């Protein structure tokens, strides 16, 4: 839903939802927009801009790991089903508990992001929980993190702290969330502002 | 020009034989079992796709795919070796047993780095199947006690067979996530003594030899051949009875006398039983 | 064989075995320090085949050989604390001792 | 969402299909204090109610001769405690939230030399949450070149 | 050789379990089809076969065949003796006729002729 929203908002469509897969007019519109970007009309984006950067969390990544367990259970169930019999067999042996448990425990036990709580303060607990790291699965590493994602942005204001990042090899990859910085329906970091009316 | 990996070349290769009909299979086996090698070549060369089909199911065990295929090939060669066309059966039903069993024995043999035998692996697979069926009844991991309950076998036996399912780890994997510390940095060479224990032993040996030469000759020859210490062999009291001093009781007597003198000599240097044995 | 837990550990004197109870675990509240025995663990071994220097030593002092080796949990070097808690787990079927 | 995504699983057109009904989560046998002491995780089991359907022969979308509902178990999800922490093997772990690039089209340029003439070569890139990538890079001769993964 | 002579043995092996490759000669090829066992009971080596056995003679004009019948002995040879039994003779004749049909279609595909020998006239099969 997020990718289709960012898509139809990037090539200027009125819908913000649709088919999660591509279509012909999607690819043709991306081609025409790229061509217009060559001819001058339209400008390039930037990755560090926080309208182009989500926030995955425990629910999102845990559901992804649960899907990763279930596709292997789907492979094993298609192996059990079509082969052999029909049967009047019951669906208690066609499903092995240990792959799904293995997947979700492999995430929660030792992922990149499953870290020990640095529990030697209240403050250390809170700022471990409110961590915005850009490493891990689907994220870059320290060796090939150029000077752009290390940098601060004019969009960080109100979303990500500019002075709380651990110096060292990962400067500005282990950013910390601001105080009031909420999180969208989709996941980009939104921040409160109080509306000036007429004056 | 094929892309040169081993799997694509093989799977493209095996299709160059038409699959045989039943009368065709029977005639080829009739020619094969009387010693015509071309018939054997045709029968084994055609049913390779059967081996890939059967060994397709045995994937994602310890062996890679082409290992499973090649081990099924051995059983297929065994199957044409012992096929009978006189039962009238289709060849696939008889060869399926041989190929399936010789890939099963392959996974039982060449998977574990410490090779468990066949019957131990079948006994462990009995328990793992029981645990897989027991996990849906109590919705947690069935214990060693639970499997020993459901099979009514002794708990120590099931505990032993599950401990023989250790999944022997690597050494070269790093620890703690950060790629700076594998098990070579953690493990200590336990059999090799360092310089401290190695110099304590040599100093103790020289001290023993010095104290023995501090003791008189008749005592220390008994105490030397008695333990094989001062360049001698560890002899019996009966043996040094016939060899040096004919009264075995006197050999025991001079041994106790030398031990008392050495007790005094050791305790003069402050080394008591608390000193040498904490 | 099984590694036992008892407080009869070979080649250690009473000076460290004062702090354990009779069940091989230390007392709660005991002021332990660097090197003292917390939990006395005897471990079985076999085929000793002693070098004749240790044979002569154990014959000088009359000491017996020990078929059980000592793998007791002692305190690491440097840390001197106060034992505030002992949690004893047991596999089912194993007999709990007096401490557990 | 994950179940209704991957389920129903059907056979290899084998007139049989495993569908999903509803799930439910169990009660943890150990609360957080006892499971921090005991060294186990703080988890709860999901008893997924499933149903195995059997399509009939000569029945493409004909009826089912045999359906069978059976509440099955699989896995054990660690429950998040009341502060945002988990208990995994006696310890206390915190799943750090990740900031990744948003899926969808992404019209980056090149803006480097990369040509020995300094021409810029714009490239679209279509990142999904799951699936194969797609670029459309320009070439220095103003050729438009797709590339897939 | 003095013919194409090397593709044809491949066509014969593609024809089916009939050509004995080692029993071929210069411009002369061999064919047999083991079809009826004499007994089921003994070992698969010691199971003799009721079958026919014909040789060839290769000319660029025509292909020459001489038919024979008999048994395949345990020693690995053939002896011209027919068993007076109807349906096994019909089995040998029917399989032989299918083989001859496939071989005739093969030499049709190379546009050759299928001539019987001077000694085919003593064979009790129809061809």
């Amino acid at each position: 839903a997020v990718g289709r929203m960012k898509f139809n908002r990037s090539l200027l469509r009125e819908e913000i939802e649709g088919s999660g897969i591509l279509s012909k007019d999607d690819i043709i519109d991306v081609m025409k927009k790229l061509i217009d970007i060559r001819n001058g009309k339209g400008e390039v984006d930037d990755i560090d801009h926080l309208g182009n950067r989500r926030i995955r969390s425990v629910g999102e990544m845990a559901e992804n790991q649960f899907r990763v367990g279930l596709v292997r259970v789907e492979r094993a169930v298609k192996e059990r089903l079509s082969l052999g019999d029909l049967d009047t067999l019951m669906p208690q042996d066609m499903i092995n508990a240990k792959p799904i448990s293995a997947a979700v425990k492999e995430f929660f036990g030792s992922s990149q992001l499953s870290q020990f709580m640095d529990q030697n303060n209240p403050l250390s607990e809170i700022t471990h929980k409110r961590r915005i790291s850009a490493l891990g699965p689907g994220g870059l590493t320290r060796e090939r993190a150029g000077f752009e994602v290390r940098d601060v942005h004019p969009t960080h204001y109100g979303r990500v702290c500019p002075i709380e990042t651990p110096e060292g090899p990962n400067i500005g990859l282990i950013n910390s969330l601001s105080v009031y910085a909420q999180t969208n329906e989709y996941g980009f970091l939104e921040t409160p502002y109080r509306k000036v009316t007429d004056g | 020009q094929r892309v040169l990996d081993a799997t694509q070349l093989y799977l493209g290769e095996i299709g160059y034989s038409p699959l045989l009909t039943a009368e065709e299979e029977v005639y080829f086996a009739r020619r094969a079992l009387r010693g015509d090698v071309a018939s054997r070549r045709r029968m084994i060369e055609s049913n390779l796709r059967l081996v890939v089909k059967i060994a397709r199911r045995y994937g994602n065990r310890g062996l890679a795919l082409l290992d499973l295929i090649e081990e099924g090939n051995l059983g297929l060669i065994r199957a044409v070796e012992k096929f009978d066309p006189e039962r009238g059966f289709r060849f696939s039903t008889y060869a399926t047993w041989w190929i399936r069993q010789t890939i099963e024995r392959a996974i039982m043999n060449q998977t574990r780095t410490i090779r468990l035998p066949i019957h131990i692996v079948k006994e462990l697979n009995v328990y793992l199947r029981t645990a897989r069926e027991l996990s849906h009844k109590l919705d947690h991991e069935p214990s060693a006690e639970e499997i020993a309950e459901q099979l009514d076998k002794p708990v120590d036996d099931v505990s032993r067979m599950l401990r023989l399912n250790e999944r022997i780890t690597s050494v070269d994997t790093p620890l703690g996530g950060d790629s700076e510390k594998a098990l070579l940095d953690i493990l200590a060479d336990e059999k090799e003594n360092g310089p401290e224990d190695t110099t304590q032993d040599d100093d103790m040996k020289q001290s023993i030899v010095k104290w023995l030469f501090e003791l008189n000759a008749k005592q220390r020859e008994v105490l030397a051949r008695r333990f094989g210490l001062l360049g001698y062999e560890a002899a019996t009291l009966e043996d040094v009875g016939r060899e040096i001093g004919l009264t075995r009781e006197r050999v025991r007597q001079i041994q106790v006398e030398g031990l008392r003198r050495l007790r005094e000599i050791l305790q003069t240097q402050g080394l008591n039983i608390e000193a040498l044995f904490r | 064989g099984p590694e036992e837990i008892t407080a009869d550990i070979p080649n250690v004197g009473e000076a460290a075995l004062s702090k354990l109870d009779e069940s091989g675990i230390v007392y709660i509240g005991a002021e332990v320090t660097g090197g003292d025995i917390l939990v006395g663990k005897v471990t079985p071994k076999g085929e000793t085949q002693l070098t004749p220097e240790e044979k002569l030593l154990r014959a000088i002092f009359g000491e017996k050989a020990s078929d059980v080796k000592d793998s007791s949990l002692r305190v690491p070097n440097g840390v001197s604390g106060t034992v505030i808690d002992v949690q004893v787990f047991t596999r089912d079927g194993v007999e709990k001792d007096k401490r557990a | 969402a994950a179940f209704r995504s991957v389920f129903p699983i059907q056979s290899y057109s084998g007139n049989s299909e495993l569908q999903y009904v509803s799930y439910r989560l169990g009660e943890p046998v150990f609360d957080v204090q006892e499971c921090q002491i005991r060294g186990v995780t703080y988890s709860a089991p999901l008893r997924v109610k499933l149903r195995l359907v059997i399509y009939e022969r000569e029945a493409p979308e004909g009826t089912v001769k045999d359906i069978k509902e059976q509440e099955v178990y699989m896995g054990e999800i660690p429950l998040m405690t009341d502060n945002g922490t988990f208990v995994i093997n006696g310890t206390e772990r915190v799943i750090v939230s990740q900031l990744h690039r948003s899926p969808g089209v992404f019209f980056d340029s090149d803006k480097g030399k990369t040509h020995s003439s300094g021409k810029v070569l714009y490239n679209a890139r279509i990142i999904p949450y799951r699936g194969s990538w797609l670029d459309f890079e320009f070439d220095p001769k103003d050729n438009l070149f797709v590339r897939i993964d | 050789s003095g013919h194409p002579k090397s593709r044809l043995i491949k066509k014969f092996t593609a024809l089916g379990p009939y050509i004995r490759e080692g029993q071929c000669e210069d411009n002369r090829f061999f064919f047999d089809c083991l079809a009826v066992c004499v007994n089921v009971k003994p070992a698969p080596e010691k199971r003799e076969f009721w079958g026919w056995w014909m040789e060839l003679e290769a000319q660029e004009k025509r292909f020459t065949y001489r038919y024979q019948f008999g048994l395949f002995d345990k020693e690995g040879n053939w002896t011209v003796v027919p068993i007076n039994e109807t349906e096994v003779v019909e089995r040998l004749e029917y399989t032989l006729r299918e083989f001859h049909e496939k071989l005739r279609d093969l030499l049709i595909s190379m546009e050759l002729a299928l001539e019987p020998s001077d000694d085919f006239n003593d064979e009790p099969v129809k061809l």
